[PDB]
C-alpha cells in the first residue's frame, strides 16, 4: 500500500498503486484505492478495503446534500472536518485512513485523516505500508512551486520506488490529476510495469476427459402462459 | 486418521489407510502407515507420526539385539513393553503416539498391545485407533468374531476402512492390507478405497444414503 | 533473555567497481533520551573490514573486544602471515554468525543487526548481513532498519543488478550515499546530524571521514505552511 | 521477548521424474512486505548428485546444512568412500530435526537425487521429524498453491480418457527433462502474481547420473 | 512536542515546537500547533493531536456563542469550559492543553490544563515531554515582566535544550506574540536558534 | 479460528464467453463428522446466482435475508435484479452488522441483461466489492484454486472449453483439502439455459 | 449422552430418546420423557443444556399450538422445522445463548410421507433420512447407511435399533438407560413399548 | 475406572475391581480387570490416571516378589502396605508424582486375620472395616455401614457385595461394566464362582 | 536521587545529595552514597541501593589484589571491572553506577555505567531521578578546565533545582574531591544553597 499526493499550481496530482492484497496472497491485481466524494474531491483509502468502502460513501452522499443546499461544491476544509468528527464517534474502531486531496474555488488542499481522527497538513504527505519508501524520493526531489509536469511524473516515480521494495506494492498505478475549475483527466494506467507470459505449454484438454455421474436440465424463466 | 485390528483364528488382520493431513488441508495420501519394524512385526504410525517413526526405527533395534543374544523369535510382549517404558519415562517431549503392535506367536498366539504415549500398554482382542476409529467400529463389531473365516475377516478388513474413509475428513488415501500370520507378516497388496467405493456400491446396493 | 535497553539505528552501505563503502551517524541513544549523541557504530578492523553495529551499544562493546583478541589469534602461530590465512572480511563473518546463532538458541541473543563490509584478498568486494535471529544474505545494497525503507530504494536505482555494479563510480556511489543520509536526518529523529563515513577501496584502502554534516535543510516547505492558523 | 522463531517465506520444489529430479526455488528472501535480499540461492549441492534446501526459517535451515556438510566428510572417511546414499542422508536429516523435539525446527526441508535404482527420486520431511519417499511435492507455504497444477497435468489424477466419461483413467506418462522445466516455470511465474513470496528469479539446480546443470530464469519484480 | 508559554511585560508569548510524529517517524514537522480559537485566547496543543482537536473545536464554537450573547470570554472563564470537557474525558481522551491569553487589562495569563484537568493560573508553563530538561533552566532565569526582545530570545534558547536530548521536540519554533498590538507570528527555524 | 474454518468448503466461479460457470463441492461438513453430500451452497434468484461460503447457520439466515430484499426490489422497480445492483447490496449488508460480524465469503455471478457481458465479483466478511473477471476464489482452499486456476487460465472460452477447465481446478483442488470432497454440482450456464451437473468423483 | 438418534424408514419416523435424564454426578431421575408432542404427526425430541432445554421445549409447544388453532390446520413438519429454525439464529446470537439440540421427525400429512429434520444448535435445517446428535452419530451413521436401503420396512427398523442401541452401551462409558421409542407415522403418535 | 472396592468380614478379606477400562470417551476395553497379584494371600487392585498405573503396579510387585524370595519368608500384610505409603510420600514430594488410589488386601496366615488397608492417592493410609476410594464410595458406604456386622460369613459378605453393586450402576451415568471380585483368604486368592 | 561528577582543571569533584525515600517516606535523609572502592576512585551509586552495594563490595576487593600483584589500578581498569559484573547480569541487578576516579597524569575521569553496562567518558555525569530536571541546565552552564571554587557552586547551583523539582531529591550535599592534594570532605547543608 502505496499512495502519494503532491501539489502543483495547476491542482493537485494524488496516485496509487492498484495491487490490493487481503494477506500474502494477491487478492486483486487491480482494485482501484481511488474513490471519489465529488468531482473535483478525490481520495485514496489505505488501511482495510471494507472500512474505506463504507465511509467514502456516506460521507460523499452527505457532501452532495450539502453541494445541492448551498448551490456551491462545498470546501475541500468542509470535508476534512465531516471525515474527522464521524470517525471520532465510533473511537477508531473503525479503522480508515486516508488522504484527502481535491480542488476547490478557495484552491488547491491537502489534508490527512487517520483512525482515532488525527489530521496532517503539508504540501506533500505519503501513507501506507510503503509510505517511508515513497517519502524518501520526495524529500530529495521537491522544489517550491512544482509545474504540473515536474509534480505527476514525481508522483508516479514514488510509485514505482514503492513497488520494488514494497510487495504490496505492485501493478498498475491510477494517477488523477485534478485541475482547478476543469475536468479531472483521469490517467488510468499511466505506468504499467507488469508483464504477462501465456503458458509455454497449450493445457487446453478434449472433452468428456472428465467423468460424470449424471447431468439434470433445470429452468429460471418463469412458468409457461398455457 | 484410521487404523485398526482385529485377532481372530487364522492370525490377525491389520488394515490402514494413507491420507495424511497437516492444517486443514491434505499434505499428502501416501504416508505408509505400516512400519515393517522386523519381518515378525507390524507397527502403526497412527498418533504422532513422527514421534511414532523415530521410536519403532528404534524398537527395530531392541528387537535384533534380543534375536542375536538368545537367539529365537521375541514374544510380542516383550517387544511392546520396551517400547512402553521409554515412551512413559519421556513423556511431556510433545509424545503423542499410539500403536498397536501386532504379531502373532505361538508363544501367546495372535497378540495385540496397544502402546501409548502415556506409557498405557493396554490388552484387547479388537482395538481402532484413529479420529475415525468411531466409524469403523460399527462395520467392525458386527462382523467380528473370533471364529469368523480367514476369507471373511480379508474383506472386512477393507470393508472397515471403505466406511471410514468415507465419513472421516483426515482419512482417505489407500487400503494396505496385512496379514500377520504364524511365520509373520505377508503384505496383501495396494487397493486404492476411492475405486473400491463405486464396486461396492454396484454390488450390494449399498451407499444409497449417497445420491443416486 | 537478554531484551533492548540501549538502542542504535540504520546502516547503509553499497556495493560498487573498485570497493564498497558503509556509513552510519554517531548514536548511541536511549530511548527517546538521545543520551550520547556521538558513539562511534564503525568499528574497522584492519583496513580489510569495517564491521557496522546497530542495536545495543552494550554487546557492541561485547563484540569489539572479541574482534580485539581474534587479531591476537590470527597472529599467533605462522606470523609471517599477512595476506594469507590472515583474516578476510568472510574470515570475520563466519564467525560473528556462528556465535550469534549460538546465542539465540540459549533464547538470549546479542541484540544487534550487523552488516559486514569490505573487500576480500582476491579484491571481491564483500556486503553479507547477519542480525540476531540469523538473517543472513549478501545483496549490492544494504541496509537495516529504518534505512532498509527509505535509503535502500535510491541506492537500487543505481546498482539495479549485477551489471550496474561496474558503471557505478565511486565518486557516483559517493554522491549517493552522502545525499541519502541527508534525507534520514530530516525525517527520521534518532538520526543526529554528525555521521562518519568509510571508503573501502582495493587501490587506496581505507578513507576514513569523520564528523561530517547533514545541511540543506528543508523549511521552504515550513514557511509555505501555516496550516488552520 | 524475542521472536521464538523467523520465516524468510519461499517455495521450493521437488520433483521425481524417472531419469532426473529438480530442485527449483526462488531467490526472492523476504521478511514481511520487503524485500531482505532480491539475490540469494537456496538449493544447495551436497554432492554425490543430492540437491539439499531446508525452506522457511532461514537460520534454521543454514544450520541444518551446515552440520551436514560435516557429515558428508565422516561418511566417506569410515567407510572407504561409499557413495553416500540418497536414503542414508535422509536418515541423517530425520535424526537432526528428531534432535530437539521439544522446541522442534521450523524447516520444511526437501532432498531430491536419484535413488540408487535410478530413477528420479525426492523425499519430503515435514518438521515434526517424519520423512517418507513422494513422487511430487511443494515446499512452503505455496506448496498447498502449486500441487493442484502438477496433479493434473503429469499425475493425471481425475482425468479420464476422452469419451468414457470416467470408465478408463488416463494413464500416466514420462515426462522428458524439458518439458518438466517449462512445467516449473510456469508454476512459479503464475505464483509470482499471486503470492508475494515468489520472485527475483527461478535458479533450479537439476541432477543426473551425467553430472549437475544449472538452469536460470528470471522472474518479475512487482 | 514541547510547547510553553511564557509572560512578559506586554502581554504573553507562546511558542511551540510543530512536529507531529508517528513513533520514531516524523509524520509531519511542518504541522501547526498554535491553534485559534478566539482572537487572543490561543493555545498549545500536546498528547493526542486527535483528542485535542475534538476538545478544541467544541470550545472554539462555545466561545464564539459566548462572546455574542454573554460578552468577552475571560482566560479563567475560557479555562473553565475546556475543564468541564477534560475533567469528564480524563480517562476516555489524553489531552494536556495550555491554554495562554492576553487581556489588555489583565496582560499576560497562562492556565495549564493537564490530562485530569483543573484550571492552575500560574505566572508561566512549560509542558510536553522536553519539559523536564529545561525545568532546571527556566526557574533560574525566570526575570519579572521581561522587556520583549529578550522574551523571544529566551524560549529560543529553552527549547533549544530540549531539541537535543529528545528527538520529539523538534522542527520550527512558532510563536505568536499575544499583545496589546494584535497577533504577531513569529517563525524561527533551527538554522537561527540550534547553535545558540 | 474463525466460525467459517470449521465447516470449510469452498465455491469457485470462472468467466468464460458471454457465459459463465460457478461451481461448489457438496460436502458439508462438521470437521471429522461429514454430515451431508448434497447440502447446496449454490442458490439462484432468477440469473444472479449467490455462492456462500463459510459459516453454516450464517449461510441460511443470509440466503433467507437476501431473498428477502430482492423480493422487495422486483415488486417496486417491476424488473429482475440485475448482477450489478445486487454486489452493491450484498457488500453494504456486511457492514451493517460491522461489529458481531457475518462469518460468510459470497460470491456473485450473473449474466447483465442489457450488456450480456459475463460478470463475477467477490466480498470479504464486512464486505467490500472485488473485481477481478478471471476468477473469484473462495473458501479454505482459496490459495490452491488461486495458483491452479491462473496457470490453466486462458481468455473468453467458449461454453464447452470452459467446462473442462472448472471441473479439472475443483476435482484436484478438492482432493487436496480435507474437508471438500464428496459430490460436486456445475451450473454453466450458457446465455440464459442452465445446465446443471453433479460431476462423478472417487469419493473415498 | 442423553442420545437422540432418529432413522427414517420408507413409510414412518422413528425416533429413539433415552430414559435417562442426569442432573450432573447423580442421575436425579432414570425414567422420564425427553420429548413432547408438537402436533399430532409432529413430534420434536430434544437434548442440550440442563433445564434450558425444559424451557425452550414447552415454549416452542405453545406457539406451534397456537398457529395450528388459527389456520385450523396443524402446521407441517416443513412449516414446523423452519419456525424452530428462525428462532434459533436469534438465540445464537442472544445475549444469553439457548443452545439446544433438536431432531424433529414428522409425517407430512399433505404428501404422506414422513419426514426427517436435523436441527443442530446454531440452526442449520437439513432433510436427512438420518441424523443424531452427541456421540450418536459418529458410530451409527456408517453402519446405518451399509445395512439399511430405501425398501427397508419399519419392523426391520426396530430390530437394527436393538442393534445400534447395544454397541453405543458398549463403546461408550455412558448407558442412557436404554430409549422409548415414539413412532410417527399417518396414524398419529403410537407407543412402542417393547423397548 | 473410578470404583474400587474392599470389604473385610469374618474369615476373609473381599476385592471387587472395576473391569473397564475408558479411555477418554471411548471404552477401549470392557473387561480387563485393573488388579496385580502381589502375593497367594495379598492383591492390590488399582486406579488413578493413564500411564502412572501401570508404572506404579508392576513397580510395587516387583519389590514384594524380591523381598519375599531373598529371606524365604512371606512378609507380613502389615509391612507391604506400609511400604507402598512411602514409595507414594515421596512421590508426592518429588518431581513427577504417582497419584493410585489402592485397596491393599491380605489375609495374614499366621494371626488367621483379614486385614483391608485403604491408601488414597495422598498416602493417607489408614486400615478400616471397609474401604473404597473414588466419589463412586460414597454411594455404598451408607449400605455397609448399616448392614455390616462383623459376624457376616465370607458368603453373607458376597450378597451384601451384590446389592452394592446394584446401586453402584443406577445412580452412575457411568457404568463400569461390572466387577470381577476375588477372596484373599486362608486358602489363597480364588476368583468367586460367578463373577 | 539525584547524583552527579563533574571534571575540572586540577581533578574532578564528586557530588550528591543524601535523601533516599520508600514510597512517600523518608527512610532515611543522610544516606552516605560516596562509597569509597579505592583510594581515589570512588563511586556514586543510585538504583537499588540493595543492588548497587553489592557491587560495590566485589569490586573494590577486586581492585586490591590488582593494586598489589599488578600495580595500581587506573581509572580506566575499575570502570572494566565495574562493567563486566553490570552486563552479564543487566537484567537481575539494577545499577546505575558512576566511577569516577583521579590520576594526577589525566587529571579527572568520569565514566557512566548504565543499567544496560556500557563504559562512557563524559566530561560530566548526570544519573538518578534528578538527571531529568538538570539535564538542559548543565549543558548550558558546562565550562571546562574551571577553577576548583567554580565547580562547587556549580553543583550546588543544579542540585537546588532537583529539590525544587523532585521530592525525593535533598538532604545534605556531601562532597569527595579528588584532586593530587588528596581526599578531601566537603558538607553543604539546604539551609545554605536552596535560599541562595
Amino acid at each position: 500500500t502505496t499512495i502519494v499526493g503532491v501539489k502543483f499550481n495547476n491542482g493537485v496530482v494524488i496516485a496509487a498503486d492498484t495491487r490490493s492484497t487481503q494477506g500474502p496472497i494477491v487478492a486483486d491485481k487491480n482494485c482501484a484505492k481511488l474513490h471519489r466524494i465529488s468531482p473535483k474531491i478525490w481520495c485514496a483509502g489505505a488501511g482495510t478495503a471494507a472500512d474505506t468502502e463504507a465511509v467514502t460513501q456516506l460521507i460523499g452522499s452527505n457532501i452532495e446534500l450539502h453541494s445541492l443546499y448551498t448551490s456551491r461544491e462545498p470546501r475541500v476544509v468542509s470535508a476534512l472536518q465531516m471525515l474527522k468528527q464521524h470517525l471520532f464517534k465510533y473511537q477508531g474502531h473503525i479503522g480508515a485512513y486516508l488522504i484527502v486531496a481535491g480542488v476547490d474555488p478557495t484552491g488547491s488542499h491537502l489534508f490527512s485523516i487517520h483512525a482515532h481522527g488525527s489530521t496532517d497538513v503539508g504540501y506533500y504527505l505519503s501513507l501506507g505500508s510503503g509510505s517511508l519508501a515513497a517519502m524518501a524520493v520526495l524529500e530529495s526531489h521537491w522544489k517550491q512551486d512544482l509545474t504540473k509536469e515536474e509534480a505527476i511524473k514525481l508522483a508516479s516515480d514514488a510509485i514505482q520506488a514503492g513497488i520494488w521494495n514494497d510487495l504490496g506494492s505492485g501493478s498498475n498505478v491510477d494517477v488523477c490529476v485534478m485541475e482547478i475549475g476543469k475536468d479531472a483527466e483521469y490517467l488510468r494506467n499511466y505506468l504499467t510495469p507488469n508483464v504477462r507470459e501465456e503458458k509455454q505449454k497449450s493445457y487446453k484438454f478434449p472433452r468428456g476427459t472428465t467423468a460424470v455421474l449424471k447431468e439434470s436440465i433445470v429452468n429460471i424463466c418463469d412458468i409457461q402462459e398455457e | 486418521t484410521t487404523t485398526l485390528a482385529f485377532r481372530f483364528q487364522g492370525g490377525i488382520i491389520v488394515a490402514v489407510d494413507s491420507r495424511a493431513t497437516a492444517g486443514n488441508w491434505v499434505a499428502s495420501q501416501t504416508v505408509k502407515k505400516v512400519i515393517e519394524i522386523n519381518p515378525f512385526l507390524l507397527g502403526t504410525m497412527a498418533g504422532g507420526a513422527a514421534d511414532c517413526q523415530f521410536w519403532e526405527t528404534w524398537l527395530g533395534s531392541q528387537c535384533r539385539l534380543h534375536e542375536l543374544r538368545e537367539k529365537e523369535r521375541i514374544s510380542v510382549a516383550a517387544a511392546s513393553k520396551i517400547l512402553s517404558n521409554l515412551v512413559y519415562q519421556y513423556k511431556g517431549a510433545g509424545l503423542s503416539m499410539g500403536t498397536m503392535i501386532c504379531g502373532y506367536t505361538r508363544k501367546e498366539g495372535p497378540t495385540i498391545y496397544y502402546v501409548d504415549s502415556d506409557g498405557t500398554r493396554l490388552k484387547g482382542d479388537i482395538f481402532c485407533v484413529g479420529s475415525g476409529q468411531t466409524f469403523a467400529y460399527g462395520v467392525l463389531d458386527s462382523n467380528y468374531k473370533w471364529d469368523l473365516s480367514v476369507e471373511d475377516a480379508l474383506y472386512l478388513g477393507k470393508r472397515s476402512i471403505l466406511a471410514a474413509a468415507h465419513r472421516d475428513a483426515y482419512s482417505g488415501g489407500s487400503v494396505n492390507l496385512y496379514h500377520v500370520t504364524e511365520d509373520g507378516w505377508i503384505y496383501h497388496g495396494n487397493h486404492d478405497v476411492g475405486e473400491l467405493f463405486w464396486k461396492v456400491k454396484e454390488e450390494e446396493g449399498s451407499f444409497n444414503n449417497v445420491i443416486g | 533473555t537478554q531484551q533492548p535497553i540501549v538502542t542504535g539505528t540504520s546502516v547503509i552501505s553499497m556495493k560498487y567497481d573498485n570497493g564498497v563503502i558503509i556509513a552510519a551517524d554517531n548514536l548511541g541513544s536511549y530511548g527517546s533520551l538521545l543520551r550520547f549523541n556521538g558513539v562511534e557504530r564503525l568499528i574497522p578492523v584492519g583496513d580489510n573490514t569495517v564491521v557496522g553495529i546497530s542495536g545495543d551499544i552494550s554487546d557492541m562493546q561485547h563484540i569489539e573486544r572479541l574482534l580485539k583478541d581474534l587479531v591476537t589469534e590470527n597472529a599467533y602461530d605462522n606470523p609471517l602471515a599477512d595476506a594469507e590465512e590472515a583474516l578476510e572480511p568472510s574470515y570475520i563473518f563466519e564467525y560473528l554468525a556462528t556465535v550469534m546463532y549460538q546465542r539465540r538458541s540459549k533464547m538470549n541473543p546479542l541484540w544487534n543487526a550487523i552488516i559486514v563490509a569490505g573487500v576480500q584478498s582476491n579484491g571481491d568486494q564483500f556486503l553479507r548481513y547477519v542480525n540476531l535471529l540469523g538473517v543472513t544474505y549478501s545483496s549490492p545494497t544494504l541496509a537495516t532498519g529504518f534505512g532498509a525503507h527509505m535509503a535502500n530504494p535510491l541506492l537500487r536505482k543505481v546498482v539495479d543488478r549485477e551489471s550496474d555494479i561496474p558503471k557505478t563510480t565511486v565518486q557516483v556511489a559517493e554522491e549517493a550515499i552522502v545525499n541519502a543520509m541527508r534525507v534520514l536526518y530530516y525525517r527520521d529523529a534518532r538520526s543526529s546530524r554528525n555521521f562518519s563515513l568509510a571508503i573501502i577501496d582495493k587501490n587506496t584502502g581505507l578513507t576514513f571521514k569523520k564528523n561530517l554534516q547533514v545541511e540543506n535543510m528543508k523549511w521552504d516547505f515550513a514557511k509555505d505552511i501555516k496550516g488552520y492558523g | 521477548q524475542f521472536n521464538p522463531y523467523g520465516d524468510n517465506g519461499g517455495t521450493i520444489l521437488g520433483i521425481a521424474g524417472e531419469d532426473f529430479a529438480v530442485l527449483a526455488g526462488d531467490t526472492r528472501n523476504i521478511t514481511d512486505y520487503s524485500i531482505n535480499s532480491r539475490y540469494e540461492p537456496k538449493v544447495f549441492d551436497c554432492g554425490d548428485n543430492i540437491v539439499m534446501s531446508a525452506n522457511g526459517f532461514a537460520a534454521d535451515g543454514d544450520a541444518l546444512v551446515k552440520r551436514f556438510k560435516n557429515s558428508v566428510k565422516w561418511y566417506h572417511f569410515d567407510h572407504n568412500d561409499k557413495k553416500l546414499s540418497i536414503n542414508s542422508a535422509a536418515r541423517n536429516i530425520q535424526h537432526l530435526l528428531y534432535g530437539k523435539r521439544f522446541f522442534p525446527y521450523y524447516v520444511h526441508t526437501i532432498i531430491a537425487g536419484l535413488d540408487e535404482d535410478g530413477k528420479g527420486a525426492v523425499y519430503s520431511f515435514d518438521p515434526v521429524g517424519s520423512y517418507e519417499r513422494e513422487q511430487c511435492r511443494a515446499g512452503g507455504a505455496a506448496a498447498s498453491l502449486i500441487m493442484p497444477f502438477l496433479d493434473n497435468q503429469v499425475n493425471f489424477k481425475n482425468q479420464y480418457e476422452p469419451g468414457t466419461n470416467g470408465k478408463v483413467k488416463k494413464p500416466l506418462k514420462y515426462l522428458s527433462v524439458e518439458e518438466v522445466i517449462k512445467l516449473v516455470r510456469d508454476s512459479f511465474t503464475s505464483a509470482t502474481e499471486r503470492h508475494i513470496q515468489v520472485g527475483d528469479g527461478l535458479e533450479i539446480l537439476i541432477v543426473t547420473k551425467d553430472g549437475v546443470r544449472k538452469e536460470f530464469y528470471e522472474l518479475k519484480r512487482d | 512536542t514541547s510547547i510553553m508559554a511564557v509572560t512578559f511585560k506586554d502581554g504573553v508569548i507562546l511558542g511551540a515546537d510543530s512536529r507531529t510524529t508517528t513513533g520514531a517517524y516524523i509524520a509531519n514537522r511542518v504541522t501547526d500547533k498554535l491553534t485559534r480559537v478566539h482572537d487572543k485566547i490561543w493555545c498549545c496543543r500536546s498528547g493526542s493531536a486527535a483528542d485535542t482537536q475534538a476538545i478544541a473545536d467544541i470550545v472554539q464554537y462555545h466561545l464564539e456563542l459566548y462572546t455574542s450573547q454573554y460578552g468577552t470570554p475571560s482566560t479563567e472563564t475560557a479555562a473553565s469550559v475546556f475543564k468541564e470537557l477534560c475533567y469528564e474525558n480524563k480517562d476516555n481522551l489524553t489531552a494536556g492543553i495550555i491554554v495562554a491569553g492576553y487581556d489588555d487589562k489583565n496582560k499576560g495569563e497562562v492556565y495549564t490544563i493537564p490530562l485530569g484537568g483543573s484550571v492552575h493560573k500560574l505566572p508561566y508553563a512549560i509542558a510536553g515531554s522536553g519539559s523536564t530538561f529545561i525545568y532546571g533552566y527556566c526557574d533560574k532565569n525566570f526575570r519579572e515582566n521581561m522587556s520583549k526582545e529578550e522574551t523571544v530570545d529566551f524560549i529560543k534558547h529553552s527549547l533549544s535544550q530540549a531539541i537535543k536530548w529528545d528527538g520529539s521536540s523538534g522542527g520550527v519554533i512558532r510563536m505568536v506574540v499575544l499583545t496589546a498590538a494584535g497577533v504577531e507570528r513569529l517563525i524561527f527555524y533551527p538554522d537561527e536558534y540550534e547553535q545558540l | 479460528s474463525d466460525p467459517s474454518s470449521i465447516n470449510g468448503g469452498i465455491v469457485v466461479a470462472m468467466t468464460g464467453k458471454d457465459c459463465v460457470a460457478i461451481a461448489c463441492d457438496l460436502r458439508l461438513g462438521s470437521q471429522s463428522l461429514g454430515v451431508s453430500n448434497k447440502f447446496e451452497k449454490i442458490f439462484h434468484y432468477g440469473h444472479v446466482f449467490l455462492g456462500i461460503t463459510g459459516l453454516a447457520t450464517d449461510v441460511t439466515t443470509l440466503n433467507e435475508m437476501f431473498r428477502y430484499k430482492t423480493n422487495l426490489y422486483k415488486l417496486k422497480e417491476e424488473r429482475a435484479i440485475e448482477p450489478e445492483t445486487f454486489t452493491q447490496l450484498v457488500s453494504s449488508s456486511l457492514y451493517e452488522r460491522r461489529f458481531g460480524p457475518y462469518f460468510v465469503g459470497p460470491v456473485v455471478a450473473g449474466i447483465n441483461s442489457k450488456s450480456g457481458k459475463p460478470f463475477i465479483a467477490g466480498f470479504d466478511l464486512i464486505g467490500c466489492i472485488d473485481e477481478a473477471k478471471d476468477f473469484i476464489v473462495s473458501g479454505t482452499a482459496s490459495d490452491q484454486l488461486f495458483g491452479m486456476c491462473e496457470s490453466l487460465y486462458e481468455p473468453n472460452l467458449e461454453p464447452e472449453d470452459l467446462f473442462e477447465t472448472i471441473s479439472q481446478a475443483l476435482l484436484n483442488a478438492a482432493d487436496r483439502d480435507a474437508l471438500s470432497g464428496w459430490g460436486a454440482v456445475v451450473y454453466i450456464i450458457k446465455k440464459d439455459e442452465v445446465v446443471k451437473r453433479y460431476l462423478k468423483m472417487r469419493q473415498d | 449422552m442423553d442420545i437422540i438418534l432418529g432413522i427414517r424408514v420408507q413409510d414412518s419416523v422413528i425416533l429413539a430418546s433415552s430414559k435417562a435424564v442426569t442432573r450432573g454426578i447423580s442421575v436425579l431421575k432414570d425414567s422420564d420423557d425427553k420429548t413432547r408432542q408438537l402436533s399430532p404427526h409432529t413430534l420434536m425430541s430434544f437434548a442440550g443444556e440442563a433445564g434450558d432445554t425444559v424451557q425452550f421445549a414447552e415454549y416452542i409447544q405453545a406457539n406451534i399450538q397456537l398457529y395450528s388453532i388459527r389456520e385450523d390446520y396443524e402446521l407441517s413438519p416443513q412449516a414446523v422445522s423452519s419456525f424452530v429454525r428462525q428462532e434459533l439464529a436469534k438465540s445464537i446470537r442472544s445475549r444469553r445463548p439457548y443452545q439446544v439440540n433438536v431432531l424433529i421427525g414428522g409425517y407430512d400429512k399433505k404428501k404422506n410421507k414422513p419426514e426427517l429434520y436435523q436441527i443442530d444448535y446454531l440452526g442449520t435445517k437439513v432433510e436427512l433420512p438420518y441424523g443424531a446428535h452427541g456421540y450418536s452419530g459418529f458410530y451409527t451413521f456408517s453402519l446405518l447407511d451399509h445395512h439399511y436401503r430405501p425398501d427397508m420396512t419399519t419392523e426391520e427398523g426396530l430390530d437394527l435399533l436393538k442393534l445400534c442401541v447395544q454397541e453405543l452401551e458398549k463403546r461408550m462409558p455412558m448407558d442412557f438407560k436404554g430409549v422409548i421409542v415414539k413412532i410417527v407415522d399417518k396414524d398419529g403418535i403410537r407407543q412402542v413399548d417393547d423397548f
